[PDB]
């Protein structure tokens, strides 16, 4: 049995959001559910609780008890999660589970869902600038800074050279935008040869730049 | 077998049946004295404990007046005490479960018409006692019933 | 509960047995522990659920043991599918869900030299706002490595399966007008399979 | 809808039936009438150095207390797999009480211990000898509240 | 453990189940036959009389007919009775109250509807059979049932 | 004495409660699971001959995984299991009757819903097993029952 | 609104519990542990003639399988009463087991038969001993499937 939902996104700060975890395939009323986040790099975090078909006893987490609030609707089988007064400490994945808490069965969480992005930012998505890296073996590069948390593809000489190519993920920064830089590894042979092209497409505001990186 | 012993009732109870704790079998607490719909359910299943305490206290307020050794309950240790609820115990001690050991127990209480449920026992577990929150759900699946028992 | 695990990172290759502890502060019911897989993409997993127990979908090279505040998660064989995330937890005590800090196992393998580079600006890029350097360095093991920046004396990828090898960056960030200060800029990277340091500079020009 | 705890004392079933409880994991009270005690210890030392001891004579008596016996006599009884062999170290002369054993089998008489009062496999403990002896009203039962299916479960 | 044992059935029977003494089997009475309402409670019961002696005289029955020493009830005898009836009464009988003997019964009668109830036992106490009135609100509260048996 | 244990249930199941079988300990079957429904009716029955043998298989899977000889079953016999029902099934046999073998068990199934009743078993006499139309009324009978869960 | 059946498989409680199964009316099969085997067989010849066996030193001299005495235990205790002379004699010598009994009283042995592998009188068959042996896996399970129940009832 499994669960389906949806939700998530961006959000500007001091704004308001809900979170629903649809459920399907299994008596609802009988089980206890949980909210959990996980942040970028460290350990998943308790986010809420809620218990069985009585909507009685509500737990939330110690570090983030006031802003949230956990509610459970057994007529349509949904959780919501509604999120007040954002923070810039919010940025994570969420999933939603289930479990029963008696005492023949110990606890776990058995059925998840999917993991749920949420992301706080205050600028909106604003298009990268691309930097050259040229230069036995050598290497050259990408850059792309400037760039918004949203995911971009960047690729070398049109996907031809597929070999010998690291990517390298978002990092934390401190004006508030994100950037990436490739790099690919060749011998000495290749260089001068095939001409190299460095493209990005990032799917907000159809950002599709094509630079040809030539001395 | 089958435990066949039968509640002995008071005098000033308020319901023609149903048993009352008094002072003297509880700590720190009064006396306390359950409805007789409540007592009305230990005749009926074999998968409760709260019934057989109720029962050897019978017994032994019988016991105590009525006759002025031991052999009375080597004689009667089979009509009033199921003894595979000890060894059912004994088997989830061994295995490293939570178990119950005949202590206290807890109940549900209603704040303006005292009718009450049938209490079961809190479970320990290697010398240490649970909290209420790890068997959440038993403490609201007989609240269900509650409503059930509206109607 | 103050809930750690150890040792923080685990390198070993297939074929032999592996142990991870989970240590706890306040006295632990056996009842309520949880081991849980945590891979890259799909939803985390339920590896064990009891003290010593099974799950319906797992195999038979995982087991469990341990009480009071020790737990020993232990592994008699490996497989190619066997290196993510790893977490105990306990139910109730405070707050109700205590989820570990985080655990990694990893494959052992021989020293590696890494591949240096240095790139610094560009003339166009005073239409970049602030000067940027980079200096990167590839194809290194194991994951023990210091990057320093030297005047006049982060980012990195997953471990890749084809060749489970570790990649660095360090984007070194100065505003336009602070540059023109000085001439000569040094970065030093550091790593136990080299003892002697090695600092590669560039000169502005 | 509210929920409430309470807890049952065990000490008024006094003399219709016997009572045990615990101190530490070497000790165990037995209790029945209102005066007469038992107690049931693990120690590495021993007592009794007779090695000839009946049980005939025991129950012939009859000037023992005869409703304080048939505990020990249950509790010997009811250990399993037992040889009847020899390193049975009872003594009751001048009338008094007194019964150890060599742990080094044990298996059974721990697993008797634990029923008495309160894996799996032929557990060793390093303690070397039980001792039964009576006993004066002191406080032993202080560390557990003490209860009464201890003995109901060896019946 | 717990009584297993079965209804044999007649062939002229009204309904599927029930059993009908005989007359060779009372004193001084003719045969009798109990409705399969009334006897449908004997198998989810542990404290009546009745329904034991029903058991005990199926197994002659059956033992007399379908066969041709005494080690058979010696090897039965948990299967068809309860020990524990046995050893209740036999307490009260020490304790000096009121106790059922397994000789003379007492059931209510609807004249024309024809249904029965169950027969719980009458009361001996040293050598003196109960009078009437004494029980008085069990002959009445039996027959509260009959008012729930209207639905 | 009286069967105490209690069904552990499963992870990933439909409902809380209800045992889903597996396919190691059938024949020509993958596994197959019951509803909660269905297992609610065996820890309120003593005459079933079925949820004796989920009893047996479920300490057999609590006893190989938490553990590490025989005399476990010697001390758990009673508390798993009925010998009441050895006994009955016995003197049925020995009087030339058809009995229960517990091999085989069969259940009213339901095209959609899949509540499937609690099975009796197959009977057999001298090693012939039987056929549909001879207990023909139990399979009708059973029926008139998921009717009334309509209600 | 239909009607099926399933049948359930009895070989998975394995160990936990002893099982039994029947090829024909001479011999019965034991099953205990991953391996070890008994065989009950009914023969009219002798296959062993020694004149003297005991039990008390068959589990004083303590090498044996314990887990496996355990069965022929209760085989021997479950009879209903005995003749005072020992008829029935045993065979433990260099590690094999043989328990044999002179048939040619039988009632007893008869219904520990109908009930170990599962009108009331003593007829009496007309083989006129049994032979208590150790065996290997092979097969003794074809025409009737094992079950547990042939041992449950007799505990
Ligand atoms: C032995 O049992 C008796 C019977 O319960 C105990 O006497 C009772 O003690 C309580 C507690 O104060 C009183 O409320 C009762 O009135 C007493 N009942 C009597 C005197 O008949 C007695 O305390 C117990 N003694 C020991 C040593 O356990
Ligand atoms: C449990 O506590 C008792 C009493 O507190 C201990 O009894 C001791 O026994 C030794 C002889 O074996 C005496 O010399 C001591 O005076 C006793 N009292 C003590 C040590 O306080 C008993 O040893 C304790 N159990 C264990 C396992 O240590
Ligand atoms: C002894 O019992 C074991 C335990 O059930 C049997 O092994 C099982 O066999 C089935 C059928 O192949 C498998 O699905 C299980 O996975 C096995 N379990 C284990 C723990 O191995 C074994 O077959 C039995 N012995 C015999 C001779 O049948
Ligand atoms: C339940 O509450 C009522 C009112 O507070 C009280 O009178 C009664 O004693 C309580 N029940 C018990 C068992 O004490
Ligand atoms: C019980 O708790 C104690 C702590 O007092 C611990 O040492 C022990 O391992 C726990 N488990 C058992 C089986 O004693
Ligand atoms: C129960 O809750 C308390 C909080 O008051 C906590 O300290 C303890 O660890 C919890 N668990 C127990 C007592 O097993
Ligand atoms: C215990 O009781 C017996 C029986 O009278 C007596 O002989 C013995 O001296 C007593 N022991 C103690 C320590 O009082
Ligand atoms: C234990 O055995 C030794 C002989 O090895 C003997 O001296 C001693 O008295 C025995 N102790 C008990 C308590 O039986
Ligand atoms: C008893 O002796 C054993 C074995 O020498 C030892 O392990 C144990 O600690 C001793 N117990 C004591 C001295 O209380
Ligand atoms: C009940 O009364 C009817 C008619 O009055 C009679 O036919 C029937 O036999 C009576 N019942 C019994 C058990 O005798
Ligand atoms: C019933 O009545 C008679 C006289 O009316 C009386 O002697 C008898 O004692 C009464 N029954 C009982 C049990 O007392
Ligand atoms: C009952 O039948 C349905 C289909 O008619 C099937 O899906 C279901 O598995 C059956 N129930 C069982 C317990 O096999
Ligand atoms: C039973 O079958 C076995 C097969 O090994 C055979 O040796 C034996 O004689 C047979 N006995 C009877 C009575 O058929
Ligand atoms: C039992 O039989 C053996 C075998 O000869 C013999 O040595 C022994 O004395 C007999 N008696 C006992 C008590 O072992
Ligand atoms: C049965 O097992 C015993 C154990 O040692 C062995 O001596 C004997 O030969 C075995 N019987 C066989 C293999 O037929
Ligand atoms: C077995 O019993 C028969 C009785 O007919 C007897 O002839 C034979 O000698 C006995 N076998 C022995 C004692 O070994
Ligand atoms: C054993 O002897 C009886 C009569 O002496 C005979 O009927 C039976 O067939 C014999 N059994 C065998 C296996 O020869």
């Amino acid at each position: 049995v499994q669960l389906v939902q949806s939700g998530g996104g961006l959000v500007r700060p001091g704004g308001s959001l809900r979170l629903s975890c649809a459920a399907a395939g299994f008596t609802f009323k009988s089980y206890s559910m949980n909210w959990v986040r996980q942040a970028p790099g460290r350990g998943l975090e308790w986010v809420s609780s809620i218990t069985s078909r009585g909507g009685s006893k509500t737990y939330y987490a110690d570090v983030v008890k006031g802003r949230f609030t956990v509610s459970r609707d057994n007529a349509k089988q949904s959780l919501y999660l509604q999120m007040n007064s954002l923070r810039a400490e919010d940025t994570a994945i969420y999933f939603c589970a289930r479990s029963r808490h008696s005492t023949s069965q110990p606890s776990y969480m058995d059925v998840w869902g999917r993991k749920i992005t949420v992301i706080v930012s205050s600028a909106s998505t604003k298009g990268p600038s691309v930097f050259p890296l040229a230069p036995g073996t050598a290497a050259l590069g990408c850059l792309v800074k400037d760039y918004f948390p949203e995911p971009v593809t960047v690729s070398w000489n049109s996907g031809a050279l597929t070999s010998g190519v690291h990517t390298f993920p978002a990092v934390l920064q401190s004006s508030g935008l994100y950037s990436l830089s490739s790099v690919v590894t060749v011998p000495s042979s290749s260089l001068g040869t095939q001409t190299y092209i460095c493209n990005v497409n990032h799917k907000p505001s159809n950002t599709k730049v094509d630079k040809r990186v030539e001395p | 077998g089958t435990f066949t012993w039968t509640l002995s009732d008071s005098e000033g109870n308020e319901t023609p049946g149903g048993y009352c704790l008094t002072r003297w079998m509880l700590i720190e607490a009064e006396l306390k004295c359950f409805g007789n719909t409540a007592v009305a359910k230990c005749n009926e299943k074999h998968d409760e404990e709260f019934c057989d305490m109720l029962r050897l206290f019978d017994f032994n307020k019988q016991a105590i007046r009525r006759l002025k050794s031991i052999q009375l309950i080597n004689k009667a240790v089979n009509a009033l005490i199921n003894d595979q609820l000890i060894m059912k115990n004994h088997l989830r001690d061994i295995m490293c479960i939570p178990y119950c050991n005949y202590s206290k127990y807890w109940y549900l209480n209603h704040t303006s018409s005292g009718r009450t449920s049938l209490p079961k026992c809190w479970l320990i577990s290697n010398g240490s006692y649970l909290n209420e929150t790890q068997f959440s759900d038993d403490i609201e699946q007989q609240a269900d019933n509650m409503i059930t028992e509206m109607l | 509960i103050v809930l750690t695990q150890s040792p923080g990172t685990l390198s070993l290759s297939p074929g032999e047995r592996a142990t991870l502890s989970c240590r706890a502060s306040q006295s632990v019911i056996s009842y309520y522990v949880a081991w849980y897989q945590h891979k890259g993409g799909q939803a985390p997993r339920l590896l064990i659920y009891g003290a010593s127990s099974r799950a319906t979908g797992v195999p038979d090279r995982f087991s469990g043991s341990g009480s009071g505040t020790d737990f020993t998660l232990t592994i008699s064989s490996l497989e190619p599918e066997d290196f993510a995330l790893y977490y105990c937890q306990y139910y109730g005590s405070s707050p109700l869900w205590a989820f570990g800090q985080g655990t990694k196992v990893e494959i052992k393998r021989t020293v590696a030299a890494p591949s240096v580079f240095i790139f610094p600006p560009s003339d166009e890029q005073l239409k970049s706002g602030t000067a940027s350097v980079v200096c990167l360095l590839n194809n290194f093991y194991p994951r023990e490595a210091k990057v320093q920046w030297k005047v006049d004396n982060e980012s990195v990828t997953e471990q890749d399966s084809k060749d489970s090898t570790y990649s660095l960056s360090s984007t070194l960030t100065l505003s336009k007008a602070d540059y023109e200060k000085h001439k000569v800029y040094a970065c030093e990277v550091t790593h136990q399979g080299l003892s002697s340091p090695v600092t590669k500079s560039f000169n502005r020009g | 809808y509210e929920l409430q705890t309470l807890e049952l004392n065990m000490e008024t079933l006094n003399m219709t039936m016997p009572l045990s409880c615990t101190k530490n994991s070497s000790h165990h009270y037995i209790r029945v009438g209102n005066e007469t005690g038992l107690e049931l210890t693990l120690t590495n030392t021993s007592i009794i150095n007779h090695k000839f001891c009946n049980l005939s004579d025991a129950h012939k008596k009859n000037l023992y207390d005869h409703a304080l016996m048939s505990i020990i006599s249950t509790f010997h009884l009811s250990i399993p797999n037992f040889n009847q062999y020899e390193a049975m170290s009872c003594d009751f002369n001048g009338g008094k009480i007194s019964v150890q054993y060599n742990l080094s089998v044990a298996n059974g008489v721990l697993q008797t211990f634990m029923r008495m009062a309160w894996n799996w496999d032929c557990i060793m403990t390093s303690y070397q000898y039980l001792i039964i002896q009576n006993t004066t009203w002191e406080d032993h039962c202080q560390f557990s509240r003490p209860s009464p299916i201890g003995y109901l479960g060896l019946l």
